[PDB]
RNA sequence: ACGGAAACGCUUUCUAGCUCGCUAUAAUUACCCA
């Protein structure tokens, strides 16, 4: 669960607590996650978030049927994500939708990812 | 009326892409007769969580599998016998090249489309296309323009052509008078999905 | 006497048109140029105000003989159509342009529209470093239609004006035709078709009958 | 004799209403032109002075003889509806106009809508120069209603007055639905619609419903 | 931190502690920072300090949580949007808003910002 | 047998007229990796 009260808080704990380069110290405490890999992450969701300004709830509950896919077959291919999606609840935190308003919530939580990834980087 | 109006006619030597920055997955198509079938993948997903695939398609899209013919969703249909393929979406048929393990491509790039689906050719694709044309042919416009060297060299003057409403001055902006329109949106039959070849 | 007589229209898109918008509160993804939109409906609008001041701007390169440089220097063809502020005579000037509203939304349902606007990407390229820009900026469907109404006020001070000032609303239409209302329109965004013009009295006893012949005609 | 009778009615309107309070110094990014809102629910109003300033004048230029330099000058037709400052038959003129007071924030919050007004962003061109210079005006939006209420009183011999007062009042109504109460004006911001138009009489004894059927 | 009082002479006073070009001797001492970066955040806190004029507090609470978003993510882009929000305290000053007379305290402190911005330079 | 009684600070009056959310801008570039 993120609330309107929390989910900034969350993406920054989030994003620190994420891994990063060990060896190769020349400019270190670079992550493994790359700024095109989390905005593909985020190119899910802003097809959605301005449908869930435009139209109803009970046109958007298959493309999010659909974003539970999308989340999970990015955190396959790269182990990048893999430990992105467990370090942020996005797949525990996606299930909890179910209305209008926490699609926007879950939406702006991952704007905030991005926010605090390129602030960090 | 000033307005000198031009129509421009445009063949195609080469394949031309343009646009849109979405791209399919390697799992987000079909490939059943010569003709790679981009279904809606929302309705796909609808259709097949109520055959209990669910579950199933979830384990075969991190199923990373030998023989690439194995991992590009042809396989998730007819490994658990779905026949059904009434989706919305597109098809479009093969080259006949880009091979045998066929039809194992992985990422496309859809052309840019309209709402209704038909794609077209935007004018401010055209009008770039024009505007390297003539700031290339152009001894004015040449000399000046990679400045500031401060980042790393790190753009265009981007004033060579003067632009702006410019307070004082009466409003030139050449490139306001140049007017590009779209294009009148062609059938996607003209779409054939070429690869890149370096 | 007192009429008021009503140019209607239907406004047809073609490559169509953005008239910019409203939210700071967007995205870091999404639609970051939004349209002007209905805030019950959600539906596109064409404002009156943009269709005002493109109209005012199009006609006063043809009807003005001396430069403008402001409104209020517009050659009492158009102050008596759009206002002046500074002549006594031509402040509220005989023309309301309504804001045009989004009408066909249930015919863009037979044709495979997910959503009435669309979102198109746009990409500054800078020339040297080849390096990249992109923007999501938001425009109305190509066939998305509009009602149009106009409302021309017909006291004693048209005396003989009418007809004068309805070749100048007929000719405005048609400028329009030739140019874009608002948004890019230098990148496509602009093309207006207006189809079925048609003047009819609201108020008043006025003859509708030889005004549709230089609409139509 | 004497009545009070009430004009009840709804203002819906379109292309949504710019009526302009304070144009107190604003804020740097804020709203140039905001509306007049009420102060404890703070949403829009249609005051009774924006109503009957805009009948006057529409009706005014339907029902004057002669054109007037001022209120003052209006017809009789108009100034014993209107009130004249001069005309002492004329003093209190039999019409009282009330504020409209938004009718549907339910209806409007069972749509989706966040704000009752909305802001829309708006730019001047410069001829020479092509400057432009933004504008962020307020607006009550769409399809918002209005309770809209006249009071009328029928004194004494004002009753051979009455009907052909309300062909009138009637006919003022029909002149807002085609002009547009308040700012802005001829960029939009205008259109209303009255609905449910029902004369009651509220004090004494008049025959309504021989009147409630000329305004359906 | 700032009060009811010195909020906006604060602002002001971070204007003047703010980077310069040092070079470009052609109208110079001019700031790093260009208006608009810092206008697209006073489109935020203008769009704020209208609404929270009219609706409550609860109701505001999402769309101030976005705020710090894009404080972060316009500070990611640009180093001069960074050292903004850090010569003024403004991640700082948006944790602390937390009832509607402090809500507009931060939307007039951005309009002080913006004000000096343009007063100097 | 109250310096008192009697007396609406009231009538008339549109926050209104003018004003394009506009200007420039190819969804692109690099070619590899296990």
């Amino acid at each position: 669960i993120l609330t309107d009260e929390n989910y900034v808080d969350i993406a920054e704990k989030a994003i620190l607590k994420l891994e990063r380069n060990t060896r190769n110290r020349k400019n270190p405490d670079a992550f493994f996650l790359t700024t095109s890999k989390l905005r593909n992450l985020l190119s899910l969701t802003s097809t959605l978030f301005d449908e869930s300004k435009v139209k109803e709830y009970d046109a958007l509950l298959d493309r999010i049927a659909y974003l539970r896919v999308q989340f999970v077959y990015q955190a396959g291919r790269e182990i990048a994500v893999k430990d992105l999606i467990e370090k942020a609840q996005i797949l525990e935190a996606l299930k909890e939708i179910k209305d209008r308003e926490t699609l926007q919530r879950f939406c702006r939580y991952m704007e905030a990812l991005v926010a605090y990834f390129k602030f960090y980087g | 009326n000033d307005y000198r109006t031009f129509k421009l006619s445009l063949l195609t030597l080469a394949p031309i892409h343009i646009g849109n920055g979405e791209k399919y997955t390697s799992r987000e198509f079909i490939y059943e007769n010569k003709k790679f079938y981009f279904p809606d993948m929302g309705k796909f997903y609808n259709k097949m969580v109520e055959k209990r695939l669910a579950e199933k398609f979830e384990a075969f899209l991190i199923q990373t599998r030998p023989n690439a013919r194995n991992n590009r969703l042809i396989s998730f249909l007819n490994d658990n016998r779905i026949a059904e393929r009434s989706f919305g979406g597109y098809s479009i048929s093969e080259t006949g090249l880009e091979s045998n393990s066929a039809g194992a491509i992985n990422e496309v790039n859809k052309f840019i489309r309209d709402a209704f689906g038909n794609p077209y050719i935007p004018g401010s694709s055209l009008k770039g296309a024009i505007r390297t044309i003539l700031m290339n042919t152009t001894p004015k416009w040449n000399n000046e323009n990679a400045v500031n060297d401060f980042g790393r060299f790190p753009k265009e003057n981007k004033n060579l052509i003067p632009w702006g409403p410019k307070k004082g001055k009466e409003y030139d902006d050449l490139f306001n008078a140049i007017r590009v329109s779209d294009s009148k949106p062609f059938d996607n039959k003209s779409l054939i999905l070429v690869q890149k070849w370096d | 006497t007192f009429a008021k007589i009503k140019f209607s229209a239907q406004i047809r898109l073609e490559t169509g048109l953005h008239i910019g918008g409203s939210d700071a509160f967007a995205a870091i993804g999404a639609i970051n140029s939004p349209v002007i939109k209905d805030p019950i409906t959600n539906l596109p609008i064409i404002p009156g105000s943009s269709l005002k001041g493109k109209m005012r701007t199009l006609l006063a390169k043809v009807y003005n003989e001396k430069v403008a440089e402001k409104p209020s220097d517009d050659s009492d063809i158009l102050s008596r159509l759009f206002g002046n502020s500074k002549d006594k005579r031509f402040k509220m000037g005989r023309l309301i342009f309504r804001d045009a509203f989004l009408s066909n939304a249930d015919e863009l349902d037979s044709l495979g529209v997910r959503s009435y606007t669309e979102v198109k990407f746009e990409n500054t390229i800078d020339r040297i470093t080849a390096e990249a820009n992109p923007r999501q900026i938001e425009r109305a469907i190509r066939n998305s239609t509009f009602d149009f109404e106009l409302i021309y006020e017909i006291t004693d001070e048209n005396e003989n004006q009418v007809e004068e000032d309805f070749k100048v609303i007929r000719d405005g239409l048609k400028l329009l035709e030739l140019d874009y209302l608002g948004g890019s329109g230098s990148r496509g965004y602009g093309k207006v078709a207006f189809e079925n013009l048609k003047a009819t009295t609201v108020f008043g006893n006025y003859d509708v009958k030889t005004l549709n012949e230089l609409l139509t005609a």
